[PDB]
């Protein structure tokens, strides 16, 4: 995984690659690492894929119920606190490393959170196996008072660094922009720099090529009338 | 692997499978697990492919030198012992090699089992490898000294098939050999996929399997 | 314990089980019956760690017998085998699992068919024409693959079983002191006293 | 990590570096290791970030609840709550905390709570991996009843050396001044403290 | 078999149109202790080669001496030692690579990662890596340790492939190297502000720059960062 | 503790034609999750119309190739500039590998060329020296991905002739060099997609009676 | 020792044009020993198909469990469960055993009865969903299947063409795995007809 | 290998040795002769780790045969046993020791007395009326303690030996496939072909 | 152990504590860690006493033989012999040695040789378990071209703190002054240095 988070003038942006691995094998070439906790609070996850989803959905569920109870829009600090206390309780056995970002009535926020329950504040952050490749880009090009368009560029450039230079990262770039006073825009496959070239040959077989022993109709319908 | 070899009235049969493994991955479908040391000597292979090839090809070097010095073909007893003595020098060093030395000499047909420990056993029938237990079942119930060459070739062929079926690390193909006093005779490469279905129909066996 | 075999023929199921019991370096008994009747037409043989085998078998027996009395009805071999599998699958994730492998031979009176189920200690169930646990299959399955037909008589099943035991007695290092053979058919369960 | 707390005439000052490492990688170079548990009771954290954050959050909860019932708690009381957590959960924690606060009655006080869960009240305290390199400097240069400006210079010079020698320490020097006047945050960048 | 004691961190390098650049900081670490602050880890061999070494410093000093002795030995009975039969970067590299692989094969390695940077007789750029395992590879950009993870990504934005080398000037390449060294100072816990840089050009020869410092650093944004989540003051 | 071995990734592929042979390999060199080089040649022309590639631990692979190239040189010196046949090279390599039976060259080795009858030949080795002549062989990181594809598309395994329904197999018609290169490129394109250590570039060496020819193709760099 | 490779087995699923296909081998073993050639690893709950690889006791256990849960779903909802919903149920059920997991590699396949859209999905043993457009693989020959599927697959295949592609992907992957084979089954699924074919393969 | 027994009677020494050889889970041979003739009136049986047994036995045989040719004279059983012990005591502190236990049965033509020596792999020599290696003694020594006299005939020795083998066959878990029996007396060495 | 060597205007001074421990037991409280390898080349020893004694004895042998053939050896030459032993036998040694000597040409020189066998020429050097506590103090207080009396005070104060914080260090402070004038031994007792 490569994931990043970048703050800007009137909000915050997060981004991620789309590769998932089973050791050296690529299980999914277009994975979705940008998760929704609430409408305007999104998180990106690295580490154990099931843990990042499960913990994200759990806190997102409890945040929705909290928002309903309090008649207020959810805050990023609430998601942060609920996440770290949950992760801390399991002493790092839930391998979820997340970048949490969002906008709320308090303003725009950006946090990182580790599997053991430690949280961190920043203007720019990166997590995952390609975090060093991405952070090199962020440290080179980040500045104070970024615009929305500059921040999306910086974010996707940071993810690309991971894609090209880290073997654990690849395929496409996902982005989510959370600006104050606006709906959050989720840009699935914002970049597509790794399309497979046409194959030299078609491997469509002649019908009847495969040897068969028995055929039978499978009854999927329910028990019938009459 | 599965290998077998047995003495009988008209010489000795030697049959082997052809599979090679790298854990669960089948690295080779068609490997030669027999070595033609000379026109009257064969060598089966089981264990580390590298060890089996190196040491039995080195055995062939030493058997050829015997012929040049003494002007006479080496015995099966002496050949098997040279090999077992090689194993005893690298005793404990981690070699993995189980082999049968099949041949015909002055005493008639000869068959010796040799392994990495330096063991050397004379006998009428042997079977080595991960699938040897399956092969022994067929051999023990059907073996006779009074076998015809045609029936004997089939027995060794059928015994490997039995093992190839049940043993996960045995299969691919069957290689047959028949050793006579005029020398050994290769009796072909038999794909197990095709052989299984053929045997099932003709013999009526493997009723449990659907085909 | 060591060797348990099973074979399903035309009209019956035949279970063969070793007689030996060993403590340390000494064979304590050479006439042990590694089986329990679960119901009049269902027999279960077993093999595994010392103590666990009998405790598990008797626990299953008590549950099936309780069911029989409650409903005044015999459970099908399939139903019994599923109950046993669940108990083992439940057991494998326990604090201390029961280390027992079983063969369940039964005659289904409804379908008029013999049935053989092989279940290992993990709860891995398979219906088979012939089966075995441990190393027993390594020696015997090649013979069974060759000689087995589904239309075999009980007498032919016993002869094929003798050939399997003879092969085991030739190629196994361990002396298992012969086998007790039992037949399960429409008339119930009986023991072959000469084998 | 390099952390310290020093008492002086008008109160107390906490100081810390800003580096957080995951091995040799600097995960965060602008960390805030000075954390507030009450208006004028702060702590410096060392050890496991997860553990020290979890603790400080619980302590902040206890002192918020204390205040609601019994009024403003003492610095000694805050140190006791830290201790009670660190001591009773010593088998599952790796936390080295310095507690510092200002009363009007007791003025500036400093408590250190090392790994075991013991408590030690001191004039000044140092902790973290980088503290080892400045035991000699701090002992020789510390005086009681220093002025604010003297104390800031003492902390600045001390942490400057800790950062210089310790790889686990670095970044900026953050400080928090606790007096009757209020709470003042300070910051000193590399170009300032490196040339000392 | 051993363990490294006093160590040197990343060495970074890249090719440009007329030559190569190589750089490395002047630190000798003793675990987490930044023990030695005046260590030169770039070692010139003649006026056409620079060897940059990371890892164990005692083994570095050993290699430094092998190279010094190599120059001495090449001059023996060699009238063309300062001309046609002078030491080439490819000769020096293969020597080291032979030594490194032999040492690992005796299970007594030189605990280092080495980059040999230079310019050949025919003006061709030379840049190749070797380590304690005897593993060798070449690329338009090369870096050791942390530099591999952080510097290469930045340097590959300038020279992503072979065809980008003629398009890259020395001013652009030096700028990229210097930026990379700054990034490593931000993010490598075993690095230092002070570093050395060497340029080997086919026209202007060997330029060896010492006592360089990382400058134009961004820290001001730290003042706004407060707490680890919920803290406001 | 010091670990003398390492894994530099990569994947190689050898296919034997009727009167030609190909040996292909990706040009990517890696350690762990980092890329060392996007173009580091792995397949070499060793002389006497023989091509060779040692895939696995680069240091051991470079040493073996270097030794075999040297073995060819000394074969000429010692035996009156005689041409080293592919079968003789294979046997020589077995002995080079078994030299280190107790401290192996951690490499999967393949060589390709022409036999003494002019037909295409590929020989495959394991790290300790067992070798064998084959028609088709993939070695390295993505060997398990590619080999089944070659069993299907080169030896027509599990393929039968329509209408007969499993009774008659697909006949084993020979493949041209142009057809083989398509299978090679598709193999590496597919391997690059699903294996993280494979990519960057593909270098193919084709061997005919006319000599050794090279072809290079780009691959995905992620 | 490794629970995911004791019994062996493989499952693969593919999408086509208005159709899906799912296939499995029939082997069940105790490491090297082959025990059964009739151990089917594909189950269906209404029109949703589930293939499970890994430890056979957990395969059997999970089938019985999802049969249980889908039968109750249907009684309460008064309708059959859909693939997208079932996928989430599998994920939920697996993650509730996060620290004592079922050693399995499930694969969902089916067509939404309302939208008519083909659907496949795969999971790890702990519940992470892999919702792919093209194909999903699972088992001891997963590496082999990835290589075959990635090279043979092309989008928008017709049912009778998709059959040949998935069959050859499975067959040739299984022939390079010691722990897979001994027969094979392929399900071809359309919106209101499902065909099941047993393949002829080598029995070693 | 497994079981080797020895008994010294009035006018002869009788050695019994198992016939089984096992590799992995399979019995490869059931007619193996675990003995070597060192000289016309001296026989050595052996048991231990695979390979080492035969290599050691044949190495000893070659040395004694060399001595016989050089001096044109047969070494006494006592002398041979001492030579063997020294070779084993030398071996135990080697880089890789030979893991072999032996029984040496001989007839001393000078003293006209049978002699049985038991030597383990450490080089622990003892002269005995009856002996065994491994677990064999645990089962058999109680019978020998009870039934043994020094004035027994060869036929009585064989009958007592049959009783020992029967006890082993009843209480040992391992099937050793019977024994090959050999007698050493004044007339030399001969094998009992029916046992 | 706490050892140091410092160069100054007129030459060089070596300094050391006198404590030798076997765990927490003080086996010797009046150890002489300042050892002579040549007339005006001395060394400070840290690590295994057996190893450092064996080495220093061998070096003394080499320099005695060097002197017989080639005249008075340099301090650099002495450091090279130490290094050659420490580096080539690094797998079987645990020795941290500071070498210090005086020439008339090169004046006072200091070489430190840590665990690996590397050599580092320095203005001053510190080593031993107690050195960690005075990195900050020594860096702040060291100046080049100090007077003899200033340098003695610098070493005295420095080791005073090392002894104060390190349990493995203690006893008396021994010093050796190396100048053109000759070789002067100094000693400072606890009652003197503890009150600093
Ligand atoms: C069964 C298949 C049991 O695995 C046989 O014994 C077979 C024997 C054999 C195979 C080929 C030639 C001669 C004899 N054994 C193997 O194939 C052997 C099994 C194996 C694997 N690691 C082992 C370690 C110790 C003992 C046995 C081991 N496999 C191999 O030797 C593997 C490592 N060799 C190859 O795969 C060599 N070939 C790969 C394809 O390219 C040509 C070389
Ligand atoms: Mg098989
Ligand atoms: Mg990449
Ligand atoms: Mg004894
Ligand atoms: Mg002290």
């Amino acid at each position: 995984t490569t994931i990043v988070g970048v703050k800007f003038n009137n909000g915050v942006v997060i981004a991620a690659d789309t590769r998932s691995t089973q050791g050296p094998i690529v299980a999914d070439k277009n994975c979705a690492k940008l998760h929704r906790i609430s409408p305007k609070i999104w998180c990106a996850g690295a580490g154990t894929a099931a843990d990042t989803e499960a913990v994200t959905q759990l806190i997102g569920s409890n945040i929705e119920l909290h928002s309903l109870y309090t008649s207020r829009e959810p805050r990023v600090v609430s998601a942060l606190q609920m996440l770290k206390q949950h992760l801390f309780k399991y002493q790092g056995h839930i391998g979820a490393y997340l970048i949490v970002a969002g906008v709320d009535p308090t303003g725009s926020h950006l946090f990182s959170i580790h599997a053991h329950g430690s949280t961190d504040v920043g203007y720019y952050l990166s997590l995952g196996s390609g975090s060093l490749a991405a952070m090199a880009v962020l440290e080179s090009h980040w500045k104070q008072d970024l615009t929305k368009e500059e921040a999306i560029k910086l974010a996707s450039d940071a993810i690309q660094a991971g894609i090209w230079n880290d073997l654990g990262s690849g395929s496409n770039v996902d982005v989510c922009v959370m600006e104050i006073g606006k709906d959050a825009e989720y840009l699935r496959n914002y970049l597509t720099p790794n399309v497979r070239e046409e194959k030299q040959k078609s491997y469509k077989f002649p019908r009847g090529t495969t040897a068969v022993l028995k055929e039978s109709i499978v009854n999927i319908c329910d028990i019938q009338e009459e | 692997t599965t290998t077998l070899a047995f003495k009988f009235q008209h010489g000795v049969i030697a049959a082997v499978d052809s599979r090679a493994s790298a854990g669960s991955y089948i690295s080779a479908l068609r490997m030669n697990k027999v070595i033609e040391i000379n026109p009257y000597l064969l060598g089966t292979m089981s264990g580390c492919a590298a060890d089996c090839q190196y040491w039995e090809r080195l055995l062939a070097k030493e058997c050829r030198l015997y012929y040049l010095r003494n002007g006479e073909r080496i015995s099966v007893s002496a050949a098997s012992k040279l090999l077992s003595n090689m194993m005893c020098q690298y005793r404990g060093m981690g070699l993995s090699m189980g082999s049968m030395i099949c041949g015909w000499d002055k005493k008639g047909p000869g068959l010796y089992y040799v392994d990495e420990h330096g063991t050397r056993l004379s006998g009428n029938m042997f079977s080595t490898g991960s699938g040897n237990t399956y092969a022994y079942g067929v051999l023990d119930s059907n073996y006779k000294w009074d076998l015809s060459v045609e029936d004997a070739l089939y027995l060794g062929k059928r015994s490997i098939l039995a093992a190839a079926h049940r043993d996960a690390y045995s299969g691919g193909s069957v290689n047959l050999y028949h050793v006579t006093e005029d020398g050994w005779i290769y009796h072909g490469n038999h794909d197990v996929g095709e052989l299984f279905w053929k045997v099932k129909e003709e013999e009526g066996s493997f009723n449990n399997v659907i085909g | 314990m060591d060797i348990i075999l099973g074979i399903r023929v035309q009209d019956s199921v035949i279970l063969a089980s070793s007689k030996a019991v060993t403590r340390g370096i000494s064979v304590l008994k050479d006439s042990d019956d590694k089986t329990r009747q679960l119901s009049p037409h269902t027999l279960m043989s077993f093999a595994g760690e010392a103590g666990d085998t009998v405790q598990f078998a008797e626990y299953i027996q008590a549950n099936i017998q309780l069911y029989s009395i409650r409903e005044d009805y015999e459970l099908s071999p399939q139903a019994v085998s599923s109950f046993v599998r669940q108990e083992l699958a439940k057991s494998i994730r326990s604090r201390r699992p029961y280390q027992v492998n079983v063969l369940i031979g039964g005659y289904d009176k409804k379908k008029n068919k013999p049935e053989l189920y092989q279940i290992d200690y993990l709860g891995t169930k398979v219906e088979l024409p012939y089966g075995a646990h441990g190393y027993s299959g390594f020696y015997t399955f090649s013979l069974l693959d060759h000689h087995y037909r589904p239309d075999m008589t009980t007498e032919e099943g016993l002869d094929l079983l003798k050939l399997c035991v003879q092969e085991l007695e030739k190629r196994m290092p361990m002396d298992f002191k012969g086998v007790i053979v039992k037949i399960v058919d429409k008339d119930g369960i009986r023991q072959v006293d000469d084998f | 990590t390099s952390i310290m707390a020093v008492t002086f005439k008008d109160g107390v000052i906490l100081g810390a570096d800003s580096r957080t490492t995951t091995g040799a990688y600097i995960a965060n170079r602008v960390t805030d290791k000075l954390t507030r548990v009450h208006d004028k009771i702060w702590c410096c954290r060392s050890g496991s970030a997860a553990d020290t954050q979890a603790i400080a959050d619980i302590v902040q909860y206890h002192l918020e609840l204390y205040t609601s019932q019994y009024g403003t708690p003492s610095t000694e009381t805050a140190a006791s709550v830290f201790k009670e957590l660190c001591y009773e959960n010593k088998d599952n924690l790796t936390a080295g905390i310095i507690v510092a606060g200002y009363d009007d009655k007791n003025k500036g006080e400093v408590y250190t709570i090392p790994l075991g869960g013991s408590v030690h009240k001191l004039p000044y305290a140092i902790a973290g991996s980088g503290s080892t390199f400045i035991y000699g400097y701090c002992d020789k240069n510390f005086r009681e009843n220093m002025s604010k400006e003297e104390t800031v210079d003492f902390i600045k010079h001390s942490l400057s050396q800790a950062i210089k020698w310790d790889g686990s320490s670095g970044g900026v020097i953050r400080m928090v001044v606790l007096t009757a006047a209020g709470v003042e945050r300070l910051i000193f960048y590399p170009d300032e403290y490196e040339q000392l | 078999t051993q363990q490294p004691i006093v160590t040197g961190t990343s060495v970074i390098s890249m090719k440009y149109d007329n030559g190569v650049i190589i750089a490395a900081d002047n630190l000798g670490s003793y675990g987490s202790l930044l023990r030695f602050n005046g260590v030169e880890r770039l070692i010139p061999v003649g006026d056409n080669t620079v060897v940059g070494i990371s890892g164990d410093i005692s083994d570095m000093q050993h290699i430094e001496r092998l190279l010094k002795d190599l120059v001495t030995e090449n001059a023996y009975d060699n009238p063309l030692a300062d001309a046609e039969e002078a030491l080439e970067p490819s000769y020096i590299f293969e020597y080291l690579a032979t030594v490194m692989y032999q040492r690992r094969s005796k299970m007594n390695p030189l605990w280092n990662a080495i980059i040999v940077a230079g310019v050949q007789s025919n003006g061709d750029q030379f840049l190749r890596y070797v380590n304690l395992l005897g593993v060798t590879y070449s690329s338009p950009t090369l870096a050791t340790g942390f530099g591999a993870h952080m510097a290469n990504p930045l340097l590959r934005k300038v020279v992503d492939r072979e065809s980008d080398i003629p398009k890259t000037t020395v001013q652009v390449a030096e700028e990229a190297i210097v930026n990379a060294m700054r990034v490593l100072y931000y993010r490598d816990a075993r690095s230092s502000r002070n570093f050395s840089l060497a340029i080997i050009d086919k026209n202007t020869g060997l330029t060896f720059k010492k006592n360089l410092q990382v400058e134009n650093m961004k820290w001001d944004f730290a003042k706004d960062i407060k707490g680890y989540g919920t803290q406001k003051i | 503790q010091f670990n003398p071995y390492g894994d530099n990734g990569g994947t190689i592929l050898g296919i034997a034609g009727e009167d030609f042979a190909v040996l292909a390999g990706d040009t990517r060199n890696i350690t762990d999750y980092s890329i060392n080089s996007r173009y580091e040649p792995k397949v070499f022309d060793c002389g006497d119309n023989i091509v060779m590639s040692a895939n696995g631990f680069a240091a051991d692979g470079d040493a073996l190739v270097k030794r075999f190239k040297n073995s060819v040189k000394w074969y000429h010196f010692d035996h009156n500039d005689k041409k080293l046949s592919i079968n003789s090279a294979a046997r020589n390599i077995q002995h080079l590998l078994y030299s280190r039976r107790f401290f192996p060259y951690y490499v999967y080795n393949i060589i390709a060329g022409l036999d003494e009858d002019g037909k295409g030949a590929v020989y495959s080795f394991d790290p300790v020296g067992s070798y064998q002549r084959e028609q088709c062989r993939a070695g390295g990181a993505a060997a398990s991905l590619i080999m089944p594809f070659l069993d299907n598309q080169v030896n027509f395994k599990n393929q039968y002739e329509p209408g007969t329904n499993g009774k008659v197999k697909k006949p084993l018609k020979y493949l041209s060099v142009e057809e083989v290169i398509k299978l090679v490129r598709d193999s590496f394109t597919s391997a690059t997609e699903r294996h993280i250590q494979v990519g960057d570039g593909l270098e193919i060496l084709i061997v005919t009676k006319d000599g050794v020819r090279k072809e290079f193709y780009e691959l995905k760099r992620d | 020792s490794d629970p995911s490779s004791i019994n062996g087995g493989i499952v693969v699923a593919m999408t086509g044009k208005d159709c899906v296909a799912i296939a499995c081998d029939l082997r069940l073993g105790s490491q090297s020993l082959g025990v059964s050639n009739k151990f089917e690893k594909i189950f269906h709950y209404g029109h949703v198909f589930l293939g499970i690889t890994g430890l056979a006791t957990d395969v059997t256990t999970l089938n019985e469990m999802f049969r249980y849960k889908t039968n109750l779903y249907k009684l309460k909802e008064e309708r059959a469960i859909e693939p997208e919903t079932f996928t989430q149920l599998v994920s939920s059920s697996l993650y509730e055993r996060r620290f004592g997991p079922y050693f399995v590699g499930p694969v969902v396949a089916g067509i939404n009865s309302k939208s008519g859209k083909p659907f496949i999905a795969g999971f790890d043993l702990i519940g992470c969903i892999d919702e792919a457009k093209d194909f999903i693989v699972s088992g001891t020959a997963s590496d082999q299947l990835f290589g075959m599927c990635e090279s043979l697959y092309e989008p928008n295949l017709e049912p009778e063409d998709l059959f040949e592609t998935i069959s050859q992907a499975l067959l040739n992957a299984a022939d390079r795995d010691a722990l897979s084979g001994w027969g094979a089954v392929v399900y071809i699924i359309k919106k209101d007809e499902v065909v099941k074919r047993y393949l002829k393969m080598r029995q070693d």
